RNA sequence: GAAACUGCGAAUGGCUCAUUAAAUCAGUUAUCGUUUAUUUGAUAGUUCCUUUACUACAUGGUAUAACUGUGGUAAUUCUAGAGCUAAUACAUGCUAAUCUCGACCCUUUGGAAGAGAUGUAUUUAUUAGAAAUGUCUUCGGACUCUUUGAUGAUUCAUAAUAACUUUUCGAAUCGCAUGGCCUUGUGCUGGCGAUGGUUCAUUCAAAUUUCUGCCCUAUCAACUUUCGAUGGUAGGAUAGUGGCCUACCAUGGUUUCAACGGGUAACGGGGAAUAAGGGUUCGAUUCCGGAGAGGGAGCCUGAGAAACGGCUACCA
């Protein structure tokens, strides 16, 4: 059955891996920042 | 009934082994798949591990790469000509790593004129053998893969010291 | 050097008739380790061995021995005999002892009944050999 | 139809010359339903790497098909799009046609094509109805929609965007592997007023940082003695575009090569018509003043020796009569020496 | 056997536990974890035998499915969860932390420590690879995999992990000179200062290290655990200071 | 919350010492020679791509148990026919992004016309994997160049190009709770956990493996090789190395430093007894490791078995 509970969860899981990938392209950022610091 | 164990073997002394234990799952063998050309059959095989083998019982269609020109194309697989390890093996037309095989030039033939416009010259000049195979319409390849553990029949068509000693031996 | 029914090639190393930039063959070729120095002979040697330690597909790892060349008369490997004394305690005194260890060598070494060779473990090549002989002397 | 055995049958039935092979009195029958079921397949939305290879071996079985049953499948990619009305009348848009629905039927057409222009390279077939005719409409439709549209329907702008940057890629696409052979003749004037016409104002602006597709598109004019009636339309906006390119400051040595290129070859490749002693004036002339900051910007030895071979042919065909062509080249020369055999030659 | 055991004897069992030989037949199997088998300390253990907190393994588990427990900021309801060296066991109900520093005995010792010196960790890095996507990072002692190191990071040095956000706070190379802590064999417990790095091509490479009290001593490079430099060690040190 | 499906476990534990004489086992090596359920740590926005003629506010029986009811057999943890109904079982299948440069303005917390780029998984081929000592400046700084890592060692780690696949994966799952935005809609958004999922690493492990070491026997002196013995190459099989097997090749391999054969009331070791020391004897037996489940042979399942309180044949 369709019920508020399943959307709120599908909507958590796509917010989910959006936040993911961003964390990650800001980790990424740093990493090349460091290395740009460095040579 | 296939073991792949060293026990049963004699020593390098020439002495014979007596049976230290019964024989082991880990240590296993299974009957060798003879793939041959024919309408696709492949069907799994569940090996050690959650991983899968799949077992090429007949094919007829692969993916060969021509090196020189860096390009892959599937073709038909029209028969084998000569197997280094086994003649039987060419009179069954049974399909295993290293046969020399023979495919269709249809793919690579249009490719050839579609990239350099011609049946730049410099550029397009080839062997004069790879040429004479073109004008025949059939192409001496020699298979890379494994049929019998990946499930196919990739290979690269023969060139060169390859091409001249094979054909030596043909 | 294509004295059999199938070709001998070094594996993934390509030669392309199109560019023909070099006369010579690619070769692919690797240094063993430890000091011990390739000889020049597999550089710009032709032969093709896939059991060979500087230009086949095997490494070098473990134990390292030396041993006197006692049989050489089977093809691309030989066998060397290893001495060394056992001790008793009971009569406090030590037997000489002996074993023999087959060992390949690649062509490009040249060895002789009675010279020393020190040979490296590497992964089993045949049901008895398990070493490959990487200096000469 | 069956998805499991789709590849296979592709290679043993559809193959040229093929055991299994269609026979030729049994083509005309049976080749109408076989580009409708492949028709069917390009259209699988390429998201996994097993619908990506269903697309391309769709496309890559036409090389095995006859000419006219490819240009056969082109049109039924086409025939979607309802392009009659616009070059009915004097070319104009309807606003009902600007639809995100159009856009996204132009789009799966342009990408067919490139495909197909892929593979068939210079096999390709080219015809007005079938091809070109469509695709001149559907970079109208891009640019169309991108200045009507208002900001609010980012979706569309971008769908829009990309329309455009398919079809530029898709005309200098054609250009290069059949242009010669086919004749412009007809559809000059259409490709100039739908495509070039409109982007003429800020073409040297767009494209500083690396060659456009517009930009290789103006090259193919510029080396082919046909198709220099393109830099002859609106008193050499085309030809004029491409040095204000040059003019800008911030031109880098990626755009500058292929267009020195370009006029060495127009210089090169005498025309024998009004038109083209007016375009060497005006190619000639603007080059000349700003090569010396053309030299500072390069890094490349063979930027460096283009030029040169630029230099040498003003000097061969007697432009270096006039007093300004001689002083402006003389000022580029010293800078070249603020390849040594050729500048020897020219001093 | 026909696939992986899952009791130990008692008799079998780490001898540095010190488990009690007449207590029963069985001892803690430690389950997978980050430490090795013979290199970790069980929570059951840990919160039996040596905070004696419980006097029994229900009320071990008792404690444990309450949440009371923390292992490096992560709270863990396996009894026989294998706690290791350099890890940070925080018991918030007693207002409790301590880290696992093997003593001069060589057994797990229990060391408490403030909240400011348990909000980080040490570990000795083992590996250091590119992964997918070309992603350098490091793998330490304790299975943690770091992405995007710092690129001075190498074998055997030693990074200061924050482990509320498991990221690379500082690190220290490995170099003479540095302050050592011995994790294994006869020598395991004591603290001494770099002198040379034997190094062996195909074999084990030695370490030689001084203590303060001019004592010299060889061990293995496995064994050596980069903690500081010498004075200034960045982990508060049991007592004795790893002397004798 | 009975029953049943699903998931996991049942391959641990315990017992015995039949077979086994370079075998097991002890110490010591290697996996650059391979699988690994589970634990632990990381890890996956691919925007678009014509029939949009469109399910994702969520798809089917391509389906059944338990259950209802009709039965067979003397008998078993035997089961047939018909009728129902679920999933984290089975099989299908989607939903206006990010990043490079950036002209032009503007001179920064800057805006962006535009030119461009876009997962994994398997197979093959190919490729990469190595006198700027100047000028100005505000005295700071800027101007041009750099650009993979590791091992002793690699065809390593990793990346890229072209195709390939009865080819996978990329959450159609569940508990507790009802916070925040408003254009007041059962609108948008949102908390703490559980269970799954690709790859890598770690851990529990497993399989092979390097060197040395076993009691009596020479009235056992030659043994192994026809029916693989030693090695080469190619293939097959295997998780993988390898005569492990197959095809063709050579004639090899061990031995008076005791091979091969025979006996063993022979599982090996940590250990036990005695002895002043050297030695001699015992060790089925509380721990470690190997093998077996009346004797041979072969197997399904599963990460893990040649399992036997699992299955099939034969012998008794
Ligand atoms: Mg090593
Ligand atoms: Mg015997
Ligand atoms: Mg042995
Ligand atoms: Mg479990
Ligand atoms: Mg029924
Ligand atoms: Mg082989
Ligand atoms: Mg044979
Ligand atoms: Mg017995
Ligand atoms: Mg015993
Ligand atoms: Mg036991
Ligand atoms: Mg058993
Ligand atoms: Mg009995
Ligand atoms: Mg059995
Ligand atoms: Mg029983
Ligand atoms: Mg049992």
């Amino acid at each position: 059955l369709v019920t508020p509970q399943r959307l709120q969860r599908k909507r958590h899981q796509r917010a989910l891996k959006v936040r993911n990938a961003q964390a990650q392209r800001e980790a990424a950022a740093e990493y090349a920042q460091l290395l740009a610091k460095r040579l | 009934g296939i073991s792949r164990d060293s026990r049963h073997k004699r020593s390098a002394t020439g002495a014979k082994r007596a049976q230290f234990r019964k024989k082991r799952k880990f240590e296993l063998g299974r009957q060798p798949a003879n793939t041959k050309i024919g309408a696709k059959r492949i069907h799994s095989v569940r090996t050690r591990g959650g991983n899968k083998k799949y077992r090429a019982l007949r094919i007829e269609t692969g993916n060969f790469s021509w090196a020189s020109e860096g390009i892959s194309k599937k073709t038909r697989i029209a028969g084998v000509v000569y197997h280094p390890s086994n003649n039987e093996l060419v009179r069954t037309n049974t399909l295993t790593k290293a046969a020399i095989v023979q495919i269709d030039a249809t793919p690579f033939r249009q490719w050839f004129e579609a990239h350099y416009g011609q049946t730049r010259a410099a550029s397009a000049k080839i062997e004069s053998s790879v040429e004479s195979q073109f004008s025949a319409g059939r192409l001496y390849a020699c298979i890379s893969s494994r049929p019998g553990q990946s499930g196919r029949c990739d290979g690269y068509i023969l060139e060169g010291e390859e091409l001249a000693f094979y054909l030596r031996r043909l | 050097v294509q004295s059999e029914r199938a070709f001998q090639k070094q594996p993934h190393i390509f030669n392309n008739p199109k560019v023909k930039t070099s006369k010579r063959t690619k070769r692919w070729y690797k240094n063993a380790g430890l000091g011990f120095k390739t000889p020049k002979t597999a550089i710009e040697g032709s032969y093709i061995d896939k059991k060979c330690p500087f230009t086949g597909l095997v490494s070098i790892r473990g134990k390292i021995l030396t041993g006197t060349v006692v049989s050489t008369k089977m093809h691309r490997t030989i066998v060397i005999r290893r001495a060394y004394l056992h001790y008793i305690p009971k009569y406090n005194r030590y037997e000489k002892r002996h074993k023999n260890v087959p060992v390949h060598v690649s062509p490009a070494f040249r060895v002789q009944v009675g010279d020393i060779v020190t040979v490296g473990q590497c992964r089993p090549i045949s049901k008895t050999v398990r070493f490959n002989v990487v200096k000469v002397s | 139809l069956d998805d499991t055995l789709f590849k296979d049958e592709i290679t043993t039935f559809l193959t040229e010359n093929g055991s299994q092979s269609i026979k030729a009195e049994d083509e005309k029958v049976v080749m109408p339903y076989v580009l409708r079921i492949f028709f069917g397949r390009a259209q699988v939305p390429p998201t996994s790497g097993q619908k990506r290879s269903r697309k391309i071996a769709v496309i890559s079985v036409l090389p095995n098909f006859k000419k006219p049953y490819i240009n056969d499948f082109l049109s039924l990619a086409s025939e979607r799009l309802d392009y009659n009305y616009f070059f009915g009348n004097s070319h104009q848009i309807n606003s009902s046609k600007a639809t995100l629905k159009t856009i996204r039927r132009m789009t799966g057409f342009v990408n067919i094509v490139n495909s197909t222009l892929s593979v068939l390279r210079t096999n390709f077939p080219l015809h007005t109805n079938s091809v070109l005719q469509p695709l001149i409409y559907s970079i109208a439709m891009a640019y169309y929609v991108l200045d009507t549209e208002s900001t609010e329907e980012v979706h569309l702008r971008k769908m829009a965007s990309n329309l455009r940057q398919q079809g530029l890629k898709c005309l200098s696409s054609v250009f290069e592997f059949v242009g010669n052979t086919f004749d412009w003749s007809t559809s000059m004037e259409d490709i100039y007023a739908v495509v070039v016409k409109p982007r003429i104002s800020h073409f040297s602006d767009e494209n500083l940082q690396q060659p456009s597709s517009l930009l290789r598109l103006f090259l193919y004019w510029a080396h082919n003695p046909s198709l220099y009636q393109f830099l002859y339309y609106d008193e050499f906006a085309t030809a004029t575009a491409l040095m204000d390119t040059i003019s800008n400051q911030h031109v880098k040595e990626a755009v500058i090569g292929p267009i020195i290129e370009a006029a060495d070859s127009i210089i090169r490749n005498p025309v024998n018509d009004d038109h083209y002693v007016d375009l060497v004036t005006l190619i000639c002339t603007s080059c000349l003043k700003i090569l010396p900051s053309l030299y500072v910007k390069l890094s490349d030895s063979n930027s460096i020796s283009t030029f040169l071979n630029l230099l040498v042919s003003i000097t061969e065909m007697g432009f270096i009569q006039d007093d300004h062509v001689r002083s402006r080249l003389i000022s580029s020369l010293i800078s070249i020496l603020k390849d040594t055999q050729k500048i020897l030659k020219i001093l | 056997a026909r696939g992986p055991k899952k009791h130990l004897k008692r008799l079998a069992a780490p001898h540095h536990w010190l488990l009690d030989k007449l207590s029963g037949c069985y001892a803690p199997r430690p389950s997978a974890g980050p430490h090795k088998l013979r290199e970790s300390l069980p929570l059951i253990v840990f919160l039996r035998n040596r905070l004696k907190y419980a006097l029994n393994g229900r009320e071990v588990k008792a404690i444990l499915m309450q949440r009371h427990v923390k292992v490096d900021g992560k709270v863990r309801t396996d009894t026989t969860y294998p706690a290791g060296f350099m890890d940070v066991i925080t018991l918030d109900a007693t207002n409790e932390n301590f880290r696992l520093v093997y003593d001069v005995k060589g057994r797990f010792a229990v060391h408490r420590i403030t909240d400011e010196e348990a909000s980080y960790k040490l570990g000795k890095v083992k590996k250091v690879q590119l992964g997918k996507k070309g992603v350098p990072y490091v793998v330490t002692h304790d299975g943690r995999t770091i992405r995007y190191p710092d690129p001075n990071i190498k074998v055997n040095d030693t990074v200061k992990i924050d482990l509320a956000s498991g990221k690379i706070t500082d690190f220290i190379k490995f170099d003479a000179g540095k302050l050592v802590y011995v994790t294994g064999g006869r020598n395991l417990g004591r603290i001494g200062t770099i002198v040379h790095k034997e190094r062996h091509d195909g074999g084990f490479d030695l370490v030689h290290i001084k203590d303060s009290l001019d004592n010299t001593f060889v061990t293995r490079l496995n064994n050596v655990f980069v903690i500081g430099e010498q004075g200034k060690p960045y982990i508060s040190l049991p007592k004795g200071k790893g002397i004798k």
